[PDB]
Order: C-alpha cells, then sequence, then structure tokens
C-alpha cells in the first residue's frame, strides 16, 4: 500500500560503482 | 554488516552486504566420514576419499536440513569468518519454492544461527534487480536448475515462472558423454573437473546450429585443441557447441522438454497482456551456464521468430553474471530503504516461521 517506490528507485538507482572492492 | 548468502544448486556465494563480489565460492556439497568428522565445500573435495558427499541442494530446491545447516555452519564459521549472531543475514530460494521450505530456512536462522534478523529473497529477482530493473523476465541457468522468472514492478509472477531441468552439470555430463564416445577417459571427480574447464574455456553457442555443424564439417577453423595434464591433447570442433546447444534442444541429452528460447516465450505469454511487452524488452541473462559466448545473440533471434513481428526485442547478458544474483543481494542488503524490511528476531518470536511470507 506503500511498499515499493522509494526501494524502486534506489534499486534501479543505485550506482553498481558504489560497492566496496 | 549484514550477510548475502546465495544457496546455489552447485555452488555458495557469499559474503558482505556492500561488497561487489562474493568473499567465498564453494561446492554446494556436505562430506561426513564413514570410518570410526564434518567437512564442506572445499574441503570436502580436500579430504574425499574417505567420506559420503551430499548434495542437499542438487537440484535448486534444499533437501535435508542436517547437511543444509552444516553448509550454513561452514559458511558463517569457516569462510565468512563470522559471528552469526552479529549479522543480518539474507538468504536467496529457488524460484518456487515450497512455504514450508521457506518457514524451514526462517526457522533454522532464527534458532540455530541465532540471527539478530533475516530475509529470504528469490535468485531471479536479485538478478534483476544486479541489472537495475523491477520489470523483466530472467533466465536463470545454473549448475542443478533452470528457470524462467517473470517480474513485475519487483514481484516475481510465480504462475509464469518456467523450470527445465537440465543445466551446466547436465552440458558437462554431456560434453564427458561425447569426449568418451570418441576414446577419452574422463569418469574420476578430478577428470569430470577437466571437462568442466574444457566447457568453460571452449564451448559457445552457435547462432545458427545447422549453418554451424556445416562449417565445421567443411573446414578446420572451428577446431580447438586441450592439454590433459597427462600430456593428451583433445582436439574439439563442433563438440564446442553442440555441447551448449542442448540448452536449446534438450533432445540432445534426451529430454523430452521446450528449450530455453521457448520457455522463456511461454513464460512471457502466461503474464498479463499489457506488461508482455516489457518482458520482451527486458530480458536479463544470470547464472554460470548463461556464460557461453553467443547465447544473448542466439536468444534474440529465437525470440524474435517467436513474438509478433513488430516486437522491440532486448537480450541483456552483464559480465557480472556468474554472480549477479549475489551482487542483487548485497545491494538490496545495503539500501537504506531496505532496512524495515528485515524480519527481526523480536518479530519471529512473536509471529513465528509463518511471517517470513
Ligand atoms: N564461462 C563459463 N561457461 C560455461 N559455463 C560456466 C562458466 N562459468 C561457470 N559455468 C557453469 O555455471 C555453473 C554454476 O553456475 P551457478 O553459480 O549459477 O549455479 P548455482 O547458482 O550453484 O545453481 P543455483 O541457481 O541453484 O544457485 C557451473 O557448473 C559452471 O560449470
Ligand atoms: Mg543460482
Amino acid at each position: 500500500p506503500k511498499v515499493a517506490e522509494n526501494l524502486k528507485s534506489q534499486l534501479e538507482g543505485f550506482n553498481q560503482d558504489k560497492l566496496k572492492k | 554488516t549484514a550477510l548475502v548468502c546465495d544457496n546455489g544448486s552447485g555452488l555458495v556465494k557469499a559474503g558482505f552486504a556492500g561488497d561487489d563480489a562474493p568473499r567465498a565460492v564453494f561446492p554446494s556439497i556436505v562430506g561426513r566420514p564413514r570410518h570410526q568428522d564434518s567437512y564442506v565445500g572445499d574441503e570436502a573435495q580436500s579430504k574425499r576419499g574417505i567420506l559420503t558427499l551430499k548434495y542437499p541442494i542438487e537440484h535448486g530446491i534444499i533437501t535435508n536440513w542436517d547437511d543444509m545447516e552444516k553448509i550454513w555452519h561452514h559458511t558463517f564459521y569457516n569462510e565468512l569468518r563470522v559471528a552469526p549472531e552479529e549479522h543480518p543475514t539474507l538468504l536467496t530460494e529457488a524460484p518456487l519454492n515450497p512455504k514450508a521450505n521457506r518457514e524451514k530456512m526462517t526457522q533454522i536462522m532464527f534458532e540455530t544461527f541465532n540471527v539478530p534478523a533475516m530475509y529470504v529473497a528469490i535468485q531471479a529477482v536479485l538478478s534483476l534487480y544486479a541489472s537495475g530493473r523491477t520489470t523483466g523476465i530472467v533466465l536463470d541457468s545454473g549448475d542443478g536448475v533452470t528457470h524462467n522468472v517473470p517480474i513485475y514492478e519487483g514481484y516475481a509472477l510465480p504462475h509464469a515462472i518456467m523450470r527445465l531441468d537440465l543445466a551446466g552439470r547436465d552440458l558437462t555430463d554431456y560434453l564427458m558423454k561425447i569426449l568418451t564416445e570418441r576414446g577419452y577417459s574422463f569418469v574420476t571427480t578430478a577428470e569430470r573437473e577437466i571437462v568442466r574447464d574444457i566447457k568453460e574455456k571452449l564451448c559457445y553457442v552457435a547462432l545458427d546450429f545447422e549453418n554451424e555443424m556445416a562449417t565445421a564439417a567443411s573446414s578446420s577453423s572451428l577446431e580447438k585443441s586441450y592439454e590433459l595434464p597427462d600430456g593428451q591433447v583433445i582436439t574439439i570442433g563442433n563438440e564446442r557447441f553442440r555441447c551448449p546447444e542442448t540448452l536449446f534442444q534438450p533432445s540432445f541429452i534426451g529430454m523430452e522438454s521446450a528449450g530455453i528460447h521457448e520457455t522463456t516465450y511461454n513464460s512471457i505469454m502466461k503474464c498479463d497482456i499489457d506488461i508482455r511487452k516489457d518482458l520482451y524488452a527486458n530480458n536479463v541473462m544470470s547464472g554460470g551456464t548463461t556464460m557461453y559466448p553467443g547465447i544473448a545473440d542466439r536468444m534474440q533471434k529465437e525470440i524474435t521468430a517467436l513474438a509478433p513481428s513488430t516486437m522491440k526485442i532486448k537480450i541483456i547478458a552483464p559480465p557480472e553474471r556468474k554472480y549477479s544474483v549475489w551482487i542483487g543481494g548485497s545491494i538490496l542488503a545495503s539500501l537504506s530503504t531496505f532496512q524495515q524490511m528485515w524480519i527481526t528476531k523480536q518479530e519471529y518470536d512473536e509471529a513465528g516461521p509463518s511471517i517470513v511470507h
């Protein structure tokens, strides 16, 4: 009822770069 | 830091949330001695000739809990060197995993391992996440199992999931059949190992299987050579592409199934008409047996032949694809937005294993 959009937005927008090496 | 453990049919991929790669990758296997006292992963290779070797997720669904807890205990204590009580742990599950199964997984984590929190995610779902999408159709071929999973607005559509019980162990076996029919000696587990590597090094997916059989028949240009350690060079040309041709023609190992291009297409045709256009333009490949050169290109051409002529189709094949399930977990596990979704130990005491649904 409220459990997707902000999560959706981080997932799609997440910069795969920002990931520890 | 949160933990991410991908419970694969042949290998565990595990490590920490926030990392770009798993830390530990090892065969999803438990060995018990017969004589007279437990080894997992590399080690149940590293002392193989005194053990009974078990495969608790051969097929992708977990079949024995004892051996599974052993795999987790190894993963937490030897491989990641962590106290499971200090870390949120995201666990992966196969598409179409029985609810009593997911509840069991949850029971073990909290009860046995004492995690402060946990979450179960579908593997293909995570891979779509790793490719920055929340709608698409995933083909996940790994070791023991292949699925097609269509996904809408972040949620698998379990009624359209397709399963093919043929994956990369079946391809290694078949390369092994081929080569043994040619006179070569491959039986031992040191020798399957060789066949696997031959498959992983040399095999490719033909754009057009008969156009390719004829090139192999007419020139030597597709013939590649591989040196066993015993000095033997084994020459292969058409086998390179006959082996993975089986994903598309499961008749090659005597199966009656639809090939992966077909199961992909049937699966789309079980989803809502109004979301098909978006599955077609968002087919993501994942898992180690998607790694063959040419498979995206073949999949393009086949779906094209099946879809309506005007359909925009896109195949996506990340170079990470051996590990995007795990990466997807690592991403999702690390996002701020995700943190109110973890199942907390408080939540478990109050609701029971049922909560995980
Ligand atoms: N370059 C490659 N070419 C062909 N096959 C490969 C390559 N690299 C890995 N594989 C195959 O991928 C298979 C395992 O992939 P993967 O890690 O996706 O399976 P899995 O996750 O353990 O099964 P599950 O999906 O239940 O987790 C291995 O058996 C391996 O032989
Ligand atoms: Mg897998």
